[PDB]
């Protein structure tokens, strides 16, 4: 039964899932940049070893 | 990676060695100050044996 009118279905999941990929990449990049905003003061200070 | 970075940034207050480093430097500041206080205990008790002596100021 699943092979009846699946072309439009496959293309619409393709479109919205590519869209979801785009906004997921955008949000992870935004979150990483926000994390690095409060990290660059410790980016140079990160050379100290954890165990020491 | 969204979840892992989320849990990494949510624990930024106590886990990462940065804030550990600043609290460590505050600890050596406190220790150096209090050691400079404590090294002169005989001088400090010399101060403590000085009340309101008008005869021997």
């Amino acid at each position: 039964w699943a092979s009846a009118s699946a072309k439009s279905e496959e293309e619409e999941k393709l479109a919205e899932l590519a869209r979801q990929l785009q906004e997921s990449a955008a949000k992870l990049h935004a979150l990483r940049t926000e994390y690095f905003a409060q990290h660059e003061q410790g980016a140079a200070a990160g050379a100290a070893d954890i165990s020491t | 990676e969204i979840e892992l970075l989320k849990l990494e940034k949510d624990t930024a207050d106590v886990v990462h060695p940065f804030f550990l480093a600043q609290k460590c430097h505050t600890l050596q500041s406190m220790n150096n100050h209090l050691e400079a206080v404590l090294k002169e205990k005989r001088s400090l008790r010399q101060r403590l044996l000085k009340p309101m002596c008008q005869e021997n100021l």
